[PDB]
RNA sequence: CUAAGCCGCCCGGUGGAUGGCUCGGCUCGGGGCGCCGACGAAGGGCGUGGCAAGCUGCGAUAAGCCCCGGCGAGGCGCAGGCAGCCGUCGAACCGGGGAUUCCCGAAUGGGACCUCCCGCGGCUUAUGCCGCACUCCGGGGUUUAUCCC
RNA sequence: CUCGCGGGUGAAGCCGAAGUCCGCUGGAACGCGGCGCCGGAGAGGGUGAUAGCCCCGUAGGCGUAAGCCCGCAGGGUCUC
RNA sequence: ACCGAUAGCGAACUAGUACCGUGAGGGAAAGCUGAAAAGCACCCCGGGAGGGGGGUGAAAAGAGCCUGAAACCGGGCGGCG
RNA sequence: ACCCGAAACCGGUCGAUCUAGCCCGGGGCAGGGUGAAGUCCCUCAACCGAGGGAUGGAGGCCCGCUAGGGGUGCUGAUGUGCAGUUCGCUCCCGUGACCCCGGGCUAGGGGUGAAAGGCCAAUCGAGGCCGGAGAUAGCUGGUUCCCGCCGAAUCAUCCCG
RNA sequence: GUAAGGUCCGGUGGAGCCGCCGGUAUCGCGGAUCCUGCCGGGAGUAGCAGCGUAGUCGGGUGAGAAUCCCGACCGCCGGAGGGGCCAGGGUUCCACGGCAAUGGUCGUCAGCCGUGGGUUAGUCGGUCCUAACCCCGCCCGUAACUCGGCGCGGGGGAAAGGGAAACGGGUUUAUAUUCCCGUACCGCGGGGGUAGGUGCGGCAACGCAAGCCCGGAGGGUGACGCCUCGGGGUAGGCGGACCGGCCGAUGAGGCCGGCUAAGCGUAUAAGCCCGGGGAGUGCCGUAAUGGCGAGAACCGGGUGAAAGCGCGAAUGGCCCCCCCGUUAGGGGGGUUCCGCCGAUCCCUGGGGCCCGUGAAAAGCCCUCCGGGAAUUCCGAUCCCCCGCGACCGUACCGAGAACCGACACAGGUGCCCCUGGGUGAGAAGCCUAAGGCGUGUCGGGGGAAACCCGGCCGAGGGAACUCGGCAAACUGGCCCCGUAACUUCGGGAGAAGGGGUGCCUGCGGGUGCGUAACCCGCAGGUCGCAGUGACUAGGGGGGCCCGACUGUUUAAUAAAAACACAGGUCCCAGCUAGCCCGAAAGGGUUUGUACUGGGGCCGACGCCUGCCCAGUGCCGGUAUGUGAAGCCCGGGUACAACCGGGUGAAGCACCGGUAAACGGCGGGGGUAACUAUAACCCUCUUAAGGUAGCGAAAUUCCUUGUCGGUUAAAUGCCGACCUGCAUGAAUGGCGUAACGAGGUCCCCGCUGUCCCCGGCCGGGGCCCGGCGAAACCUCUGCCUGGCGCGCAUGCCAGGGACC
RNA sequence: GGGGCCAAGGGUGGGGGUGUUCACCCAUUAAAGGGGAACGUGAGCUGGGUUUAGACCGUCGUGAGACAGGUCGGAUGCUA
RNA sequence: AAUAGGCGGCCGUCGAGGGCUCGGGUAGAAGACCCGGUUGAUAGGGCGGGGAUGUAAGCGGGAAGGGUCAACCGACCCGCUUAGUCCGCCGCCCCUAAUCGCCCGAG
């Protein structure tokens, strides 16, 4: 095989196609989910993919519909209430 | 070691290239130096009264 | 003859160079200006391993905007809040001008002079003491022993440095010492003159002993200074 | 080999043309003098310059 | 009428000396001429012939294109062939002046692990042209930026 | 300085005398013997051999755009 | 009053050419038909290369081409054997 | 200075495709064994405590013709060789101080060196190329046609002789 | 002609050449292990074997066939000799026409020769980003530079790091993700409609089409080490049924085919999270570690991968049958299930380790900040459609003949990525399927020897061989029992030693829905010399020296006791330091700061490391002596040169510390008591006179020291003695478990090492047909006794001898 | 048994330590003789000793080093 | 055996005696030597003898057990069976091939 797909960060599949031959397929790992911002724990809502993934999808299905998107909810209330009661 | 077996390891990248200068293959490419005019370290020729090659060049 | 390893170590040659890529950055104080007639509060936001340290690091976002890498006391908390200023108050992990630090009290990451960034008692387990508290000069014990006089508006740090005790555990395994040396690319294995040859080092011959006392003197010229350079005395006291 | 920069691609084209008999018409003009050219070459055994 | 073998003469093979030849060298009193380049040099890469590989010469107008003058019937290089073409509206050839003159190269708007690539503004309908390196000199503008003309 | 003129020099280059006369050898005369001619030209080369007179050329002369040099004439500047 | 193709410049010629070394750099060998190609038309043999006749040329000088020494090899001849 | 031959010395430049060291980015090592820390469980006695079984996968651990790496003995084959360092059997390491690849840096009295004067392109007690250079030597070798006339010496003084 | 030579006669040749006088010169050849060219004997000889011993029979082609082509049979690799693809090579690629040369023989053949042709991209790679690092401009240094350099500004730097997008069928002699057909995707721009600007459902995690353009900030991803384990999935494989074909007896049975890409739509698993809930004489849970009032059991619910499923897609691919068959074609069927094993290939989570912390940037997504238009209007990340996507590489080998090593080189590069069935733990060994090959390329003959190299066996004895058990042999896998001295308590250890092992007929146990699959036992019968029957596959034990161990070393005669190592200890240094490169500028240690940086010696671990500072060295002081220039004073000079004196730093003299600094640690006077012994013991030359340990030693001359053991016999080995020529405490002393291709001695066993050698197998040797050299070579080549430069094939006197 | 003469046809062996020749020792034997042949015999073998390049110990030297002092390792070309 | 020998026989002044080719080892590296060659048992073949292993394939019966305790499977044992296989040894039988042909040779 090429040297190029002789490394690791290729996923290598052995497919057989209609006809009979025996093809190797190549296609790059996909990326890990996202952390929250402070306590650095999974998130929800946000799916896991390549640009062009992220890409072929709207903008309402690669994040929740809530303030702080970037945060776990757990996270969002603590900032949440220590803002209004630094306000008030 | 040291000879025949030694001997079959050049298949790495050659030391030196053709010039776009002098047109020779001394084009030191890692480097990125002429080891015969000095091109792409020196503006001006490489030349030494202890070396003959530059006057073979023309006969003279 | 040949160089010595302490002669080719100046010319900087890859073999003796720090590798000073890997590491998280220098760790200096915020510029004198800032600290200076002000007190910023700065919070803690992570605390790290530095390849080539001795010391572990911690990283602090002030109050101004500023990040900033510090050399974090022993018993710093993530998420802690740390003061640098004339008015903070005196605990660990704060950053005071000298003169006001009462008398007795372990410093860490002193400045030679007042804004040159720090530059004394930085390893791991270290600590100084502040001694006394003069208008012209407030003395500090170090590490070595020694009372050292400083500007009073030089700043250090309250605390003693995280790490302390690496020396008890020994390393047993030459090749936790390879891993070790080359997280800093110093020069291991290390050979001996008197095994070397004549050519190599001052002690080389056939026969392994030294031909010549080993304690040199000071005024010996490059490639000369080796063994027991300008001692005072040898053996055992 | 396999990938080549097109100026040593074209080096490597003109020193093909190069290697080619002498004409025989040009044998018959000189009259057998002109037989063959110093630039003849076997890849296997004689190695291009570059 | 001796088989192999040895010496000598003749003829033959192998080889390339000797002899003769010379459009090449070497040396020299005197005589002539002595710099080329940003209006882009010298060295080099690649192309260019109907049949064309090397050398030589030329540059996409590519063993050549144009003008004035000299020579006067042949010409298409080294290079003895086939075919064909050019020339008396003066060719070939020679001296002078012009046109074309790819790419790299001081190489210069920015890059070279390949003498190949990627750029920014005016003109132009568009084709396609003209400008933009560094270190300075004499000026102008303002944004005072050594930024722009 | 040349709106102007004259001259010199100055690229290719042009002119430049005298046997292809008989006999012999020869594949082929530049050779041998005989009979001639020019010559400020009998330096040298080619030509089917070794050639003053077969050809180039030599001895000696001629022409030449641009450029360069000198001069005439007119118009100016400057110095004692 | 230089050399005459192992000489003379390294190169009398497709010579700083072919070739050697990663590199700096090093660097050969190689001239001659005849006056004119008139460069062997045709015949027999051979798979071919070529051989034998026959032609050209004053002379094959036959292109593997001016002369063709020596070393060396094959045959005949004379002597020994 | 009749001709040839030195080991060597000096100047300026060229080399880390071999090999030595380090930096950046990557690929790889069948199968089995032993069983460290940690975490436990069961039977009886209970003032103490005895008996039995599990789990767990650490190691510059073990065997191993996996791949790969090395080169101890035969002082085997070969030794104008397949080869200017090879081949066979035997042997050693084989999760680590491991093996390999691409992009880089360190250049000659210098580099690199787990230190053998080892390695730095078949060259290393100071590399290669060209120049000084036709270096020098009391040391070795060579010095080309004929005839004719006379014809030696290796012993005294002085020289780092 | 004494000659160096000259001149004549006879042939070849076709164009120049000579006598005499006087000048000039690269002016005379056997040597220089001389230079250039050519040619000899060696020689029709060596080699064309050893690491993979491969061909044979018919037919064809062609002038010519061991070597070229087809069929059959026999073989070899089969974890690569198969498949794919770098660097390097550069046309070696394909067809046709050929054999002058090349090919280790031949040749009709070819990687050879001649003639024509061959590489098609928006999706693959470069191009983009940045890493180690490099370059240019300013600046400083240099006599100067093309030289050296810190700091700023700019640019480069990966064809295996990051990084937008495509798959399947067919097509050519040679190109395919590139060409044709089918079906898709990404980037930019454009034309409609719509969501939104101005909208909703959930308590919640969240579900949603959920405004457009410009600038900025934040977060995520990009984005990462080593070891180990669980769970889900897919390639691949196994067994059964059933449609077709082949083989088989048109028996039983065996073998072949029964296939399915990207792209679209679609869900859960683990993790995490949300709402309800309110526990302990605890509860729940994992392979294991574990979790709980800081919220457990238990209920519902959200987000979340690899895959599977449906379209793609049966007209496609595959297998089969039939009509036509001079030639060229045309049609009709199957292409369906079940049950297992299961990856080193994917996805996802636990856990453990670091004095080791295992990249950056472009890019992409989301949120938030301000700014700009939008109302008969603005307008998408949503649906439909249209246009454009440049430049360069793309053939082939990829190696026992397409690369490097001069080669069609048994080496190196590339073991760089992958491996069906059986036995088996196994990617081992052996056999075999697919795929490949008969080109690790000269063939033929043969009791056709001797001898050499590889292999097998060998009676009786068993190391008597030899420097030495070199080489070979013995053991060998798995299960059970059973295991010593010593010890650092972990080891030694598979110590040692003993028993069993096949096949067949059944039972029982583990996990399991299963009589599926993999393992674990029991009883009986039976065969052989031999049951790990081939293959695979440790021999063992007891002493001594050295080094603690793993590891490194003289590439090409030394792999070791040498080097390294963790540990010990000593020295310099508080930062503009200590040490070091340089001509300087500047720089390395340094993105460092005494638990640190730099410099020596010893060298795990256990017990310890005694005396000496006179000598050399280093450090501190330096009152005092000496001590250069400069300065001052007097003389001298119409001014100087010059002479005398004063001041006088460092350094030496001088004083003190310092031995895990270099190194040393004798001698006598003596010694008495018992005879030797002299042991305690007292004193002087110079600093002190070797302490604890060890001793004929890797150190011992005499030496094979003496005594004891080992043997029948002992220049050996082990223990001891001390007379230590010439041991000794960090150039360390002593001891030491484990370890060793280190040196060394002994015991059992084993054996052709030997007594004493003898058979057999394959490859050479030998003959025949081919291609075909080299080392070397004064000419030659019989002996005895002599002469001689003292050891003659060649000389002297004899002897002998056909080629 | 001791001494001596003629006589060279044949034999004169096997083992232990040591690289050993030699010498010593063991059991047999009639005996277990001394020498020459380039200290016969490496284009016949082996390579243990000796005599390079690595390394350790003792002694000497300030040192690099040395030792006819020990000790471990260290290549043997052939087509007549 | 350089005094390079003796004797018997055959041939010569076309021709005695040989060589290659042919079937084989009492032999052997090539050469050479030895037997046989239709005047024949040299080799092959057929038959027989004598040997070396150790009782073939096939069939019938039994078999520890299983199975519906039936059919059927079964390592192995027994009889046909001193079997079968082979023979680089021997005897008899011209059935096949030792044939055709070429060459040297004293005068
Ligand atoms: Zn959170
Ligand atoms: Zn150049």
């Amino acid at each position: 095989m090429k040297p190029m797909y002789r490394s690791r960060s290729w996923r290598r599949k052995y497919v057989r196609t209609p006809g009979g031959r025996v093809v190797i397929h190549f296609e790059r790992k996909k990326p890990k989910i996202a952390h929250c911002a402070m306590c650095g724990r999974p998130l929800n809502g946000i799916p896991r993919g390549r640009p062009v993934e992220m890409r072929k999808l709207p903008k309402t299905k690669k994040r929740p519909e809530r303030p702080m998107p970037h945060l776990c909810p757990r996270c969002m209330r603590k900032v949440m209430k220590e803002q209004i009661r630094a306000q008030l | 070691g040291s000879g025949t077996a030694t001997f079959g390891k050049r298949n790495s990248t050659p030391t030196h290239i053709r010039c776009r200068r002098c047109g020779r293959v001394s084009y030191n490419v890692k480097k990125g130096y002429c080891a015969a005019c000095g091109f792409g370290r020196s503006r001006r020729l490489r030349k030494y009264r202890w070396s003959k090659k530059w006057k073979k060049k023309k006969n003279a | 003859g040949k160089s010595l390893i302490q002669q080719r170590r100046g010319k900087g040659s890859p073999t003796f160079k720090s590798p000073s890529h890997r590491f998280r950055g220098a760790v200096k104080y915020i510029p004198l200006n800032y600290t200076q007639e002000k007190t910023l509060r700065g919070v803690v936001e992570e605390i790290m391993h530095d390849p080539g340290r001795t010391a572990p690091v911690a990283r602090v976002k002030f109050e101004n905007g500023i990040e900033k890498l510090i050399i974090a006391p022993e018993g710093l908390l993530v998420g802690q809040e740390i003061y640098i200023g004339p008015d903070a108050p005196i605990a660990v992990g704060n950053t005071l001008p000298l003169a006001k630090i009462p008398e007795g009290t372990y410093v860490y990451n002193i400045e030679g002079i007042p804004g040159d960034g720090g530059k004394y008692v930085r390893a791991g387990g270290t600590y100084a003491l502040v001694v006394s508290r003069e208008p012209d000069k407030v003395i500090v014990q170090l590490p070595s022993g020694e009372l050292k006089a400083f500007n009073p508006m030089c700043r250090a740090t309250i605390g003693v440095v995280a790490g302390g005790g690496r020396l008890e555990k020994p390393l047993v395994k030459a090749g936790k010492a390879y891993y070790k040396y080359k997280a800093r690319n110093k020069f291991w294995p290390t050979p001996r003159g008197v095994k070397m040859n004549a050519v190599n080092h001052p002690f080389g011959g056939k026969e392994h002993h030294p031909g010549k006392p080993t304690t040199t003197s000071r005024r010996a010229p490059p490639g000369r200074k080796v063994g027991h350079i300008a001692a005072r005395r040898t053996g055992r006291r | 080999a396999r990938n080549k920069p097109l100026a040593k691609k074209l080096r490597l084209a003109k020193a093909l043309k190069q290697n080619r008999r002498v004409p025989v018409w040009v044998i018959v003009k000189t009259n057998r003098r002109v037989l063959t050219h110093p630039k003849r070459r076997y890849w296997r055994r004689t190695k291009l310059k570059e």
